[PDB]
Protein backbone atom coordinates (compact mmCIF):
# COMPACT_ATOMS: atom_id res chain seq x y z
CA UNK A 1 0.00 0.00 0.00
CA UNK A 2 2.97 2.28 0.41
CA UNK A 3 5.57 3.27 -1.04
CA UNK A 4 9.25 4.98 0.21
CA UNK A 5 10.17 8.23 -1.22
CA UNK A 6 13.53 8.98 0.64
CA UNK A 7 15.47 7.04 2.34
CA UNK A 8 17.12 7.11 5.97
CA UNK A 9 20.85 7.24 5.15
CA UNK A 10 22.52 6.82 7.97
CA UNK A 11 22.83 3.11 9.61
CA UNK A 12 20.60 2.69 12.38
CA UNK A 13 21.79 -0.04 15.17
CA UNK A 14 20.29 -3.06 15.34
CA UNK A 15 19.04 -2.39 18.96
CA UNK A 16 17.04 0.35 17.85
CA UNK A 17 15.22 -2.01 15.37
CA UNK A 18 12.21 -4.14 15.63
CA UNK A 19 10.64 -5.80 12.38
CA UNK A 20 11.20 -5.46 9.37
CA UNK A 21 9.48 -5.85 5.94
CA UNK A 22 9.87 -5.43 2.03
CA UNK A 23 8.76 -3.17 -1.11
CA UNK A 24 8.10 -4.58 -4.60
CA UNK A 25 4.94 -2.84 -5.62
CA UNK A 26 4.95 -1.64 -9.20
CA UNK A 27 3.03 0.94 -7.89
CA UNK A 28 6.22 2.20 -5.55
CA UNK A 29 9.01 3.74 -7.97
CA UNK A 30 11.64 2.54 -6.40
CA UNK A 31 12.59 -0.72 -4.32
CA UNK A 32 12.68 -0.53 -0.59
CA UNK A 33 12.62 -2.32 2.82
CA UNK A 34 10.54 -0.61 5.86
CA UNK A 35 11.93 -1.26 9.51
CA UNK A 36 9.74 -0.59 12.35
CA UNK A 37 11.85 0.78 15.44
CA UNK A 38 11.16 0.29 19.08
CA UNK A 39 9.33 3.50 19.37
CA UNK A 40 6.72 1.62 16.95
CA UNK A 41 7.90 4.30 13.81
CA UNK A 42 8.38 2.87 10.54
CA UNK A 43 11.96 4.05 8.49
CA UNK A 44 12.65 3.67 5.08
CA UNK A 45 15.78 2.02 4.04
CA UNK A 46 17.37 1.20 0.75
CA UNK A 47 18.16 -2.93 0.32
CA UNK A 48 21.23 -1.72 -2.36
CA UNK A 49 23.28 -0.72 1.06
CA UNK A 50 24.70 -3.92 3.22
CA UNK A 51 23.92 -2.25 6.36
CA UNK A 52 20.04 -2.62 5.48
CA UNK A 53 20.85 -6.17 4.60
CA UNK A 54 23.09 -7.00 7.43
CA UNK A 55 20.42 -5.80 9.66
CA UNK A 56 17.54 -7.90 7.98
CA UNK A 57 20.00 -10.86 8.70
CA UNK A 58 20.24 -10.18 12.89
CA UNK A 59 16.85 -10.09 12.53
CA UNK A 60 16.26 -12.90 11.03
CA UNK A 61 18.29 -14.57 13.52
CA UNK B 1 10.46 39.25 19.92
CA UNK B 2 10.49 40.72 23.79
CA UNK B 3 11.21 37.00 25.50
CA UNK B 4 13.20 36.17 22.76
CA UNK B 5 16.27 38.75 22.64
CA UNK B 6 16.73 38.71 26.96
CA UNK B 7 16.34 34.88 26.80
CA UNK B 8 19.84 34.38 23.95
CA UNK B 9 21.39 37.16 25.38
CA UNK B 10 21.04 35.77 29.25
CA UNK B 11 21.89 32.08 27.55
CA UNK B 12 25.19 33.21 24.77
CA UNK B 13 27.15 29.78 25.93
CA UNK B 14 24.30 27.10 25.57
CA UNK B 15 22.64 25.45 22.70
CA UNK B 16 19.38 24.63 22.84
CA UNK B 17 17.39 22.82 19.68
CA UNK B 18 14.79 23.97 17.95
CA UNK B 19 12.92 21.98 15.22
CA UNK B 20 10.64 23.25 12.60
CA UNK B 21 8.59 21.55 9.62
CA UNK B 22 6.82 22.92 6.92
CA UNK B 23 5.41 20.11 4.35
CA UNK B 24 2.83 20.71 1.45
CA UNK B 25 0.93 17.46 0.77
CA UNK B 26 -0.71 17.56 -2.80
CA UNK B 27 -4.37 15.73 -2.01
CA UNK B 28 -6.36 13.86 -4.13
CA UNK B 29 -10.03 12.13 -3.19
CA UNK B 30 -11.10 8.66 -3.77
CA UNK B 31 -14.96 8.93 -5.50
CA UNK B 32 -16.68 8.38 -2.29
CA UNK B 33 -14.93 11.27 -0.22
CA UNK B 34 -17.82 13.11 1.61
CA UNK B 35 -16.14 16.92 2.02
CA UNK B 36 -15.37 17.58 5.99
CA UNK B 37 -14.32 20.79 7.63
CA UNK B 38 -13.02 17.94 10.38
CA UNK B 39 -9.47 18.43 11.81
CA UNK B 40 -7.93 15.89 13.95
CA UNK B 41 -4.69 16.90 16.07
CA UNK B 42 -2.51 15.14 18.81
CA UNK B 43 1.23 15.61 20.00
CA UNK B 44 2.60 12.16 22.00
CA UNK B 45 5.88 11.54 23.72
CA UNK B 46 7.27 8.71 24.20
CA UNK B 47 10.07 7.33 25.95
CA UNK B 48 11.37 3.41 25.44
CA UNK B 49 14.25 1.34 26.97
CA UNK B 50 17.55 0.58 24.79
CA UNK B 51 19.06 -3.19 25.38
CA UNK B 52 22.76 -2.73 25.47
CA UNK B 53 22.66 1.14 25.83
CA UNK B 54 22.59 3.20 28.90
CA UNK B 55 20.37 6.05 26.93
CA UNK B 56 16.61 5.83 26.81
CA UNK B 57 15.00 7.01 23.11
CA UNK B 58 12.72 9.85 22.97
CA UNK B 59 9.89 10.13 20.71
CA UNK B 60 7.92 12.89 20.03
CA UNK B 61 5.32 12.23 16.93
CA UNK B 62 2.57 14.87 16.24
CA UNK B 63 -0.40 13.42 14.12
CA UNK B 64 -3.15 15.38 11.89
CA UNK B 65 -6.02 14.45 9.90
CA UNK B 66 -8.15 16.60 7.62
CA UNK B 67 -9.04 16.55 3.84
CA UNK B 68 -8.99 12.87 3.86
CA UNK B 69 -5.57 12.20 4.75
CA UNK B 70 -3.73 11.27 7.81
CA UNK B 71 0.17 12.90 8.41
CA UNK B 72 3.19 11.73 11.11
CA UNK B 73 5.90 13.42 11.94
CA UNK B 74 8.34 11.47 14.68
CA UNK B 75 11.56 12.89 15.68
CA UNK B 76 13.51 10.28 18.09
CA UNK B 77 16.45 10.17 19.99
CA UNK B 78 18.81 8.78 21.86
CA UNK B 79 19.39 10.65 24.98
CA UNK B 80 18.06 13.77 23.72
CA UNK B 81 14.53 14.89 24.46
CA UNK B 82 13.24 17.44 21.49
CA UNK B 83 9.38 17.50 22.09
CA UNK B 84 6.57 19.32 19.60
CA UNK B 85 5.06 21.85 21.28
CA UNK B 86 2.89 22.80 17.89
CA UNK B 87 1.10 21.53 14.77
CA UNK B 88 -0.94 23.48 12.12
CA UNK B 89 -2.77 22.05 9.11
CA UNK B 90 -4.05 24.35 6.31
CA UNK B 91 -6.57 22.12 4.06
CA UNK B 92 -9.45 22.60 1.60
CA UNK B 93 -12.31 19.96 2.52
CA UNK B 94 -13.83 20.09 -1.18
CA UNK B 95 -13.40 16.78 -3.21
CA UNK B 96 -11.04 18.73 -5.92
CA UNK B 97 -7.49 18.11 -5.62
CA UNK B 98 -5.66 20.24 -3.37
CA UNK B 99 -2.84 21.07 -0.95
CA UNK B 100 -2.63 20.33 2.14
CA UNK B 101 -0.54 22.05 4.46
CA UNK B 102 1.06 21.33 7.60
CA UNK B 103 3.77 23.28 10.15
CA UNK B 104 5.28 21.64 13.20
CA UNK B 105 7.74 22.76 16.01
CA UNK B 106 9.49 21.91 18.77
CA UNK B 107 9.24 23.87 22.28
CA UNK B 108 10.81 27.23 22.05
CA UNK B 109 13.42 27.28 25.01
CA UNK B 110 12.22 30.58 25.76
CA UNK B 111 9.09 29.33 27.08
CA UNK B 112 10.01 26.03 28.60
CA UNK B 113 13.14 25.07 29.18
CA UNK B 114 14.74 22.28 27.05
CA UNK B 115 18.28 20.57 27.63
CA UNK B 116 21.52 22.73 27.08
CA UNK B 117 22.88 20.05 24.55
CA UNK B 118 26.16 21.77 24.80
CA UNK B 119 26.67 20.67 28.57
CA UNK B 120 29.37 18.12 28.90
CA UNK B 121 31.21 18.83 26.17
CA UNK B 122 28.80 18.96 24.12
CA UNK B 123 27.53 15.47 24.63
CA UNK B 124 23.96 16.19 23.42
CA UNK B 125 24.87 17.85 20.07
CA UNK B 126 26.90 14.73 19.12
CA UNK B 127 23.82 12.51 19.91
CA UNK B 128 21.67 14.63 17.93
CA UNK B 129 24.20 14.57 15.01
CA UNK B 130 25.01 11.22 14.81
CA UNK B 131 22.04 9.57 16.48
CA UNK B 132 18.10 11.71 15.52
CA UNK B 133 15.98 9.76 13.28
CA UNK B 134 12.85 11.65 11.58
CA UNK B 135 10.49 9.52 10.27
CA UNK B 136 7.42 11.51 8.00
CA UNK B 137 4.40 9.46 7.26
CA UNK B 138 1.39 10.06 4.97
CA UNK B 139 -1.44 8.11 5.01
CA UNK B 140 -5.20 8.41 3.17
CA UNK B 141 -7.53 7.96 5.90
CA UNK B 142 -10.62 5.26 6.23
CA UNK B 143 -10.77 6.55 2.31
CA UNK B 144 -11.79 3.24 -0.03
CA UNK B 145 -10.36 3.62 -3.53
CA UNK B 146 -11.28 1.33 -6.14
CA UNK B 147 -9.20 -1.86 -7.07
CA UNK B 148 24.16 18.85 7.69
CA UNK B 149 21.22 16.91 6.20
CA UNK B 150 18.74 15.76 8.24
CA UNK B 151 18.45 12.10 8.22
CA UNK B 152 14.86 11.51 7.45
CA UNK B 153 12.38 8.60 5.67
CA UNK B 154 8.58 9.81 3.57
CA UNK B 155 6.69 6.77 3.40
CA UNK B 156 3.53 7.60 1.68
CA UNK B 157 0.08 6.38 0.31
CA UNK B 158 0.42 7.24 -3.23
CA UNK B 159 -3.23 6.60 -4.08
CA UNK B 160 -4.04 10.10 -2.22
CA UNK B 161 -0.66 11.89 -2.57
CA UNK B 162 0.06 13.53 -5.90
CA UNK B 163 2.96 15.03 -4.45
CA UNK B 164 5.32 16.15 -1.46
CA UNK B 165 6.97 19.23 -1.10
CA UNK B 166 9.12 19.70 2.49
CA UNK B 167 11.62 21.72 4.62
CA UNK B 168 12.91 20.73 7.35
CA UNK B 169 15.42 22.30 10.12
CA UNK B 170 16.86 21.25 13.42
CA UNK B 171 18.87 24.36 14.26
CA UNK B 172 20.21 26.38 17.29
CA UNK B 173 17.59 28.37 18.67
CA UNK B 174 19.45 31.29 19.09
CA UNK B 175 21.00 31.44 15.92
CA UNK B 176 20.30 34.78 14.89
CA UNK B 177 22.53 35.70 18.11
CA UNK B 178 25.45 33.65 16.47
CA UNK B 179 28.06 33.73 14.08
CA UNK B 180 27.95 30.06 13.97
CA UNK B 181 26.81 27.06 15.74
CA UNK B 182 27.96 23.45 15.80
CA UNK B 183 23.99 22.54 15.52
CA UNK B 184 22.41 23.58 12.53
CA UNK B 185 20.69 20.70 10.48
CA UNK B 186 18.35 21.04 7.16
CA UNK B 187 16.85 18.53 5.47
CA UNK B 188 14.31 18.84 1.93
CA UNK B 189 12.41 17.00 -0.07
CA UNK B 190 11.23 19.02 -3.76
CA UNK B 191 10.65 22.70 -3.36
CA UNK B 192 11.68 22.95 0.11
CA UNK B 193 11.95 27.00 0.10
CA UNK B 194 8.70 27.17 -2.17
CA UNK B 195 6.71 25.66 0.26
CA UNK B 196 8.08 27.50 3.00
CA UNK B 197 6.91 30.88 1.21
CA UNK B 198 3.65 29.49 0.61
CA UNK B 199 2.52 28.86 3.83
CA UNK B 200 3.12 31.63 5.51
CA UNK B 201 0.04 32.87 2.96
CA UNK B 202 -2.60 29.97 3.01
CA UNK B 203 -5.19 31.07 5.25
CA UNK B 204 -6.59 33.30 2.45
CA UNK B 205 -8.14 30.20 1.29
CA UNK B 206 -7.84 27.29 2.95
CA UNK B 207 -9.03 26.00 6.90
CA UNK B 208 -6.87 26.24 9.40
CA UNK B 209 -6.54 24.32 12.27
CA UNK B 210 -4.24 24.07 15.03
CA UNK B 211 -2.88 22.56 18.23
CA UNK B 212 -0.50 24.37 20.73
CA UNK B 213 0.39 22.60 24.10
CA UNK B 214 0.46 24.18 27.30
CA UNK B 215 3.49 27.00 27.97
CA UNK B 216 4.84 25.56 31.44
C1 LIG C 1 -4.10 6.60 8.62
O1 LIG C 1 -5.27 5.99 9.10
C2 LIG C 1 -5.35 4.61 8.84
C3 LIG C 1 -6.73 4.18 9.32
O2 LIG C 1 -6.93 4.54 10.67
C4 LIG C 1 -4.21 3.87 9.54
O3 LIG C 1 -4.10 2.57 9.03
C5 LIG C 1 -4.60 1.57 9.93
O4 LIG C 1 -3.89 1.48 11.14
C6 LIG C 1 -4.55 0.61 12.04
C7 LIG C 1 -3.89 0.77 13.41
O5 LIG C 1 -4.70 1.59 14.22
C8 LIG C 1 -4.46 -0.82 11.47
O6 LIG C 1 -5.14 -1.74 12.31
C9 LIG C 1 -4.31 -2.87 12.66
O7 LIG C 1 -4.65 -4.07 11.97
C10 LIG C 1 -3.63 -5.07 12.07
C11 LIG C 1 -4.13 -6.35 11.40
O8 LIG C 1 -3.98 -6.26 9.98
C12 LIG C 1 -3.21 -5.36 13.52
O9 LIG C 1 -1.86 -5.83 13.50
C13 LIG C 1 -3.30 -4.19 14.51
O10 LIG C 1 -3.52 -4.69 15.83
C14 LIG C 1 -4.39 -3.17 14.15
O11 LIG C 1 -5.69 -3.66 14.50
C15 LIG C 1 -5.02 -0.91 10.06
O12 LIG C 1 -4.64 -2.14 9.49
C16 LIG C 1 -4.48 0.24 9.20
N1 LIG C 1 -5.05 0.38 7.86
C17 LIG C 1 -6.34 0.66 7.61
C18 LIG C 1 -6.72 0.79 6.16
O13 LIG C 1 -7.20 0.80 8.48
C19 LIG C 1 -2.86 4.50 9.24
O14 LIG C 1 -1.93 3.98 10.16
C20 LIG C 1 -2.90 6.01 9.36
N2 LIG C 1 -1.71 6.56 8.76
C21 LIG C 1 -0.86 7.32 9.43
C22 LIG C 1 0.32 7.86 8.67
O15 LIG C 1 -0.99 7.59 10.62
C1 LIG D 1 2.83 27.91 9.62
O1 LIG D 1 3.56 28.80 10.40
C2 LIG D 1 3.65 30.08 9.82
C3 LIG D 1 4.65 30.87 10.65
O2 LIG D 1 4.23 30.96 11.99
C4 LIG D 1 2.27 30.74 9.78
O3 LIG D 1 2.42 31.93 9.03
C5 LIG D 1 1.46 32.94 9.37
O4 LIG D 1 0.40 32.94 8.45
C6 LIG D 1 -0.66 33.79 8.85
C7 LIG D 1 -1.89 33.52 7.99
O5 LIG D 1 -1.74 32.34 7.23
C8 LIG D 1 -0.19 35.25 8.79
O6 LIG D 1 -1.30 36.04 9.20
C9 LIG D 1 -1.22 37.49 9.17
O7 LIG D 1 -2.38 38.04 9.84
C10 LIG D 1 -3.61 38.33 9.13
C11 LIG D 1 -4.72 37.34 9.50
O8 LIG D 1 -6.01 37.92 9.24
C12 LIG D 1 -3.42 38.38 7.62
O9 LIG D 1 -4.49 39.11 7.00
C13 LIG D 1 -2.08 39.04 7.33
O10 LIG D 1 -1.99 39.37 5.94
C14 LIG D 1 -0.98 38.08 7.76
O11 LIG D 1 -0.87 37.05 6.76
C15 LIG D 1 1.09 35.43 9.63
O12 LIG D 1 1.72 36.66 9.35
C16 LIG D 1 2.11 34.32 9.36
N1 LIG D 1 3.18 34.38 10.34
C17 LIG D 1 4.48 34.43 10.01
C18 LIG D 1 5.46 34.49 11.15
O13 LIG D 1 4.91 34.42 8.85
C19 LIG D 1 1.23 29.82 9.12
O14 LIG D 1 -0.09 30.22 9.43
C20 LIG D 1 1.37 28.37 9.57
N2 LIG D 1 0.68 27.50 8.63
C21 LIG D 1 -0.33 26.68 8.90
C22 LIG D 1 -0.88 26.61 10.28
O15 LIG D 1 -0.82 25.99 8.00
Amino acid sequence: VTCCYNFTNRKISVQRLASYRRITSSKCPKEAVIFKTIVAKEICADPKQKWVQDSMDHLDK
Amino acid sequence: SEEKANFCSTHNDEVYARFRLQMRVGVRHSPLYTPSNMCMLDIEDSVEDIEESTEKEYASTATGEAAGVNVSVALVGEGVSIPFSYIGLGFNPSLEDSYLYVNVSSRAPWVKQTSDLSANGGWGIKQVLEKELLAIQIGCDNQKFPEADIDFSLLVDPRCVTSVDLHVELRDACIDYKQESPLSLKGKYGDGELVKKEIKDVGKNHNMCSLNLNPG
